[PDB]
RNA sequence: CUUAAUUGCGAUAACGAACGAGACCUUAACCUACUAAAUAGUGGUGCUAGCAUUUGCUGGUUAUCCACUUCUUAGAGGGACUAUCGGUUUCAAGCCGAUGGAAGUUUGAGGCAAUAACAGGUCUGUGAUGCCCUUAGACGUUCUGGGCCGCACGCGCGCUACACUGACGGAGCCAGCGAGUCUAACCUUGGCCGAGAGGUCUUGGUAAUCUUGUGAAACUCCGUCGUGCUGGGGAUAGAGCAUUGUAAUUAUUGCUCUUCAGCGAGGAAUUCCUAGUAAGCGCAAGUCAUCAGCUUGCGUUGAUUACGUCCCUGCCCUUUGUACACA
RNA sequence: AAUCCUGGAUGGAACGA
């Protein structure tokens, strides 16, 4: 199963929370992104937060 | 490779040393069927004699059946090798004879029996009926 | 991984890695001891060997 | 179908047959067409294929086995019990030669026939024991048609194998005759025995 | 002399090992952590990590 | 076009140059021949019997041509097989040695094989143009 | 160890006179007609294809496929 | 030898002792628009096509 | 010098290479022809990617292929792979890139892994069985 | 035991371990075995960071 | 409601936390992009062999080079996150299908793996150990020799099998995980002798370089059998030849010939298993002077059948009843 | 612009410490 977890959700909360003006609806800027802007210590769980943060973003788009 | 069309001198049940050889069948196997020979020592008997192994047993005129006979009973006498020989060394005289008859249950008796004479463990243990070369009898 | 026999009969493969290296270096004698002297470091062996050939 | 000869020496005579139309070197899947309705969509026809080996990933997910070749599916039911398990080349062996006994009696497509031999062997209605909770009675029910041609291969490669079982005919003739007895309804393979006694079972339980 | 790499490496762990349960038998008094080996040319060195350098 | 042993199938280049051997009559035949089994696993000896040793003479001529060295114990490794060891799981064994020796010693004998530098036996210039017109031969009888 | 090891007289002119009847003829089917056992349905094979009697379609050992000629 | 075929329209729930049988909802194209449920051995996908023996049955869900 | 690409093709364990250049026509193996592979059956499992094409499209090259690693129908299927992406790569590289899709169609229509690599490998075998997912048998009493 | 057990994960915690923990096992006032366990903090079980971070 | 998951959406006398799960680590799969590499390969050029000769084809070659890294090794990195699209869901978490992709069941397999317990196993792993016993015709230590293998029987793992998709005899040749000699005698190539096992003279390797392209078997090409307990099952048992070891006798093993048993698919009962898995097939290591039918791993060939249910055996949660609490 | 509608069950044996 494909859940997605507390500290990916929170992360990508937050990085919608304080950085909304960058964060384009895009996996790959957005994981170039993450690994600017936070110590994450895995690709992993990077690319996880960015893809939630996308999905985040597209569900804001459209409402 | 093409067919013959041999003719009715053929005996199928034509009998050599004291046992009755099936004919219709290979005469390889068919010598097999003897006690003391086997597949491989009659496919060099059959060798040694100009034999051609791919006919029955019920051709093999009575000639050829007795020049294989006389191979057999007489084998060293044609350059077989007398390791290919089964009582090799032969405890009574120290030479290799091969044992092709009831005489091969008759030297194992005599085996047994000596055995028994000197007392060896594997006689008691052939006298008792259990198992002597060295296997669990627990099963 | 049990002392004795009792139990599900579990097992443990350890695994130690060896990791090896090589290089060839055409050099002047000086500078060979000067580089055997050089580069000392814990946990690591190293071999030298001179006319390969 | 002019030849194109080559450094290497191709054979011509059977690079005709290789750059044409596409088959296993005979036998179309052209022409060759299910007889039946309702089991088009369980024999895998056009795509059409060269030999049956086919090294693919068909029982991954649920229906890729039905979207899989036929001849694919016979030689796998044949390679089974124990002392063939493997010996997939073995079995398409098998079934090429029984494809050629299958034109040779009864000149004709072998894969119609084998077809007409799966689609006449699929068994159209089976029993199912009802829980009820310890005292339940066997219930008739329909049967889907991707259990009907698995079956029917079953039933075949079975009859095949237990007929050549012990028996001076080979593998290949035993499966021969009864997928021909199968396209027919002959009544004589283990396959339409076996249909017919579940058929009539299911009848007796309705 | 002349001897495999595993072995060697093998050999050197044992070593590791050996100085360690003879330090723990010997040293409990003076608070014994742990030890290194440092292999070089013309010298080996072993340094004893533990609390008070006054008795050891 | 030119021709060599990789152009021509094994099975019918093996048949070809082992009749070839066996009508030319000129290699050996050692004599404990027909009173062999070729391996130690084997159960029977060969069933062609009146032969074997002009077919495992072609077929080690052919194995030396397409390798480059091979020894004695190469081909007791190449022509060995499963040992059926009675109501034990069976095992390779190795083939006979002395066949496979004396075989290599006839076809030096003959002239196709050579001893080799590195050890092994190697094929000679002698033996490899025999073995490309016999392949010639052998793809020249299917017209 | 039940039939047909040698013909002696005669399954030659019923062989000759009746295999290019058959649609299909084997080993199998030779001996399931309880003529020739099998070594014989092999030698038998081979010679009608010599002679050109039946029209071969095998191409290896184990199983032999042969039908009529014309 | 008459026999009706029926296309599957829902596929409903599985249903049985130990699920090994599908209860399907078939509307069969000779005389359509008169839609059955019926139960079913093996696997089926919604657009498939029975063969029914008879056709004058209704099953009830099975315990 | 003369235009040329090499490329592989996998399968368990059978890296099949496939040097491939501007020729005469000559297709070959680990080092014949490849009328004569292996095991009689599998020859058109190789002859595949040279017909769905049509034979016309070698006759201005020369394939090698050698092959190692595996078994006889890991290596069939090694060497018919690396045929085709051989066939592709020349076409990237020295044909336009229209043929090449056209030949990358008709392979991936087909596509019995035939440029694409089968991504299955061998699970592990674990302890308490004579397998990977096989257990040894328990007796309960 | 207790007063030692405690001392040691007060001068751990004071050190500046993110936690600590001592199990205590056999006999403690009595025959039958017991295992007394002592901890403070955090403390993880699973994973490479137990092989990274904690000492046991 | 959802999830493999007290995994999440969220609801809310609870708030915010910790452990476990997940994350993590290792391995397997992708990279004609980076760093390179006679201890891995390729191409070409010399020299050379055979066939063709008209260019060509298949080979060999260490001090012939020169160039390169697709294949092989690795190191640093990239890549997948259920991406995109369409459906479904209060329209949330998520689920389903297709497309592309090396890869779309937490991508596969594992490691680590909570709280509380069992009066589970183990003092025969420990110079880990309390108490008790024994402590110099000592259950201390050591030497000789036997036994641990002993048989009317019952049980549990397993190995061969009961045959023509099969045996045999020739022609089968394609693997991967490994291990290996120092104050030593290991893995052994090549040549020679011998039917065979194996013996002898040299050589290489302290190892990506030598054994070893471990040219393993099953498997494919040709034939011989031909349905018969048969030539295939290969138990017993006789005789002989070697090897290991101080020593092989109740046979250590290996080889040769002979003897050629029961077994014709196993009632009642019952195990394991859903994909490169089951099954078949062998190989390396472990123990080891020698001995595998065992185990641990490796690869080779490669199916059928569900993609569900709680009916049997059990597991988690909730509600409920209890005269139970070593339950 | 046509247009009449439906929710629903049971199912044997199982002693002891």
């Amino acid at each position: 199963g494909r859940v997605r977890t507390k500290t990916v959700k929170r992360a990508s909360k937050a990085l919608i929370e304080r950085y909304y003006p960058k964060l384009t609806l895009d996996f790959q800027t957005n994981k170039r992104l993450c690994d600017e802007i936070a110590t994450i210590q895995s690709k992993r769980l990077r690319n996880k937060i960015a893809g939630y943060t996308t999905h985040l973003m597209k569900r804001i788009q459209k409402g | 490779s093409l067919v013959v069309q041999e003719q009715g001198s053929f005996q199928h049940i034509l009998r050599l040393l004291n046992t009755n050889v099936d004919g219709n069948i290979k005469i390889v196997y068919a010598l097999t069927t003897i006690k003391g020979v086997g597949r491989r020592y009659s496919n060099l008997v059959c060798k040694k004699a100009d034999v051609d192994l791919h006919k029955r047993a019920g051709e093999l005129t009575q000639e050829e059946l007795e020049r294989i006979v006389q191979i057999m009973q007489n084998p060293t006498h044609y350059k077989i090798p007398a390791w290919f020989l089964n009582r090799q060394n032969d405890i009574t005289d120290g030479k290799d004879y091969h044992t092709l008859a009831n005489n091969v249950e008759s030297k194992l008796r005599d085996d047994l029996e000596r055995l028994k004479k000197i007392r060896a463990h594997r006689g008691i243990r052939h006298f008792w009926g259990l198992r002597v070369r060295g296997q669990h009898t627990k099963t | 991984k049990t002392p004795n026999g009792e139990g599900s009969k579990t097992w443990e493969t350890y695994e130690m890695r060896i990791h090896k290296r090589y290089i060839d270096l055409e050099a002047p004698v000086q500078i060979v001891k000067r580089i055997t002297q050089i580069t000392i470091e814990p946990g690591v062996d190293v071999e030298v060997v001179v006319a390969s050939n | 179908f002019t030849p194109v000869v080559l450094a290497t020496p191709i054979p011509e005579e059977v690079q005709q047959a290789q750059t044409e139309i596409k088959l296993f070197n005979k036998w179309s899947f052209e022409e060759v067409e299910v007889k039946d309705a309702s089991l088009v969509d369980y024999v895998q026809v056009r795509q059409p294929i060269f030999v049956a080996h086919t090294a693919g990933r068909y029982a991954n997910k649920r229906f890729r086995k039905a979207q899989c070749p036929i001849i694919e599916r016979l030689t796998n039911s044949l390679m089974m019990n124990g002392r063939n398990n493997g010996k997939k080349l073995k079995a398409v062996r098998i079934i090429k030669h029984t494809l050629d006994i299958i034109n040779v009696l009864t000149d004709q497509n072998p894969i119609q026939v084998v077809v007409d031999a799966i689609t006449n062997t699929g068994p159209r209605e089976d029993t199912t024991r009802v829980g009820g909770g310890g005292a339940a009675r066997r219930q008739a029910v329909d049967v889907s048609p991707l259990r009907r041609v698995n079956q029917a291969i079953a039933l075949l490669t079975i009859g095949a194998r237990e007929a050549a079982f012990r028996n001076i005919k080979t593998i290949a003739e035993t499966l021969a005759e009864e997928l021909i007895n199968a396209a027919k309804g002959s009544s004589t393979s283990y396959a339409i025995k076996k249909k017919d006694e579940l058929e009539r079972v299911a009848k007796s339980n309705r | 002399a002349l001897i495999s790499k595993k072995r060697k490496l093998v050999a050197d762990g044992v070593f590791y090992a050996e100085l360690n349960e003879f330090f723990t038998r010997e040293l409990a008094e003076e608070g014994y952590s742990g030890v290194e080996v440092r292999v070089t040319p013309t010298k080996t060195e072993v340094i004893i990590r533990a609390t008070r350098t006054q008795d050891v | 076009p030119g021709v060599s042993v990789r152009d021509v199938a094994a099975q019918d280049f093996i048949n070809a140059y082992a009749s070839f051997l066996q009508r030319q009559g000129k290699l050996e035949v050692p004599g404990y021949v027909d009173i062999v089994k070729t391996s130690s696993g084997n159960e029977m000896p060969p069933q062609d019997a009146e032969g074997w040793f002009y077919k495992r003479a072609a077929s080690v001529a052919r194995h030396i041509y397409m390798r480059k060295q091979v020894g004695v114990g190469k081909l007791n490794k190449l022509y060995g097989g499963a040992k059926s060891r009675g109501v034990r799981p069976y095992k390779h064994i190795d083939a006979s040695g002395s066949i496979n020796r004396k075989v290599l010693q006839a076809l030096e004998k003959i002239g196709i094989v050579e001893i080799s530098p590195k050890g092994g036996r190697r094929i000679s210039e002698n033996g490899q143009r025999d073995l490309d017109r016999i392949a010639a031969q052998t793809l020249e009888e299917d017209e | 160890a039940q039939h047909a090891v040698i013909l002696d007289q005669e399954k030659y002119d019923r062989i000759l006179k009746e295999v290019p009847t058959y649609r299909y003829v084997s080993v199998s089917v030779l001996v399931d007609r309880l003529k020739i056992g099998g070594s014989l349905a092999r030698i038998a094979l081979r010679h009608l294809e010599k002679e050109g009697i039946i029209k071969p379609i095998s191409k290896h050992s184990k199983q032999a496929i042969y039908t009529r000629a014309t | 030898t008459p026999v009706t075929l029926a296309k599957v329209i829902k596929v409903l729930g599985r249903t049985g002792s130990r699920g090994g049988v599908t209860q399907v909802r078939v509307e069969f194209l000779e005389d359509t628009s008169r839609t059955i449920v019926r139960n079913v051995k093996g696997p089926v996908r919604e657009n498939d096509i029975l063969v029914l023996m008879e056709s004058e049955r209704e099953a009830r869900r099975l315990r | 010098a003369v235009p040329s690409v090499q490329t592989f093709g996998k399968k368990k364990s059978a890296t099949a290479v496939a040097h491939v250049k501007a020729g005469k026509g000559l297709i070959k193996v680990n080092g014949s022809p490849i009328t004569l592979v292996e095991p009689e059956i599998l020859r058109f499992k190789v002859y595949e990617p040279l017909l769905l094409v049509g034979l016309d499209k070698f006759s201005n090259i020369d394939i090698r292929v050698r092959v190692t690693g595996g078994g006889h129908v890991s290596q069939v299927y090694a060497i018919r792979q690396a045929i085709a992406k051989g066939l592709v790569a020349y076409h990237q590289k020295y044909v336009d890139e229209q043929s090449k899709n056209e030949l990358k169609k008709a392979f991936t229509s087909y596509d019995r892994t035939l440029l694409i690599a089968d991504s299955r490998r061998p699970e592990p075998k674990k302890f308490g069985g004579k397998g990977a997912r096989s257990r040894f048998q328990k007796s309960y009493r | 035991i207790r007063r030692a057990a405690y001392g040691v994960v007060r001068y751990v915690m004071e050190s500046g371990a993110k936690g600590c923990e001592v199990v205590v096992s056999g006999k403690l006032r009595a025959a039958r075995a017991k295992a007394m366990k002592f901890a403070d903090g955090f403390l993880i079980h699973s994973g490479q960071p137990v092989n990274d971070f904690i000492d046991t």
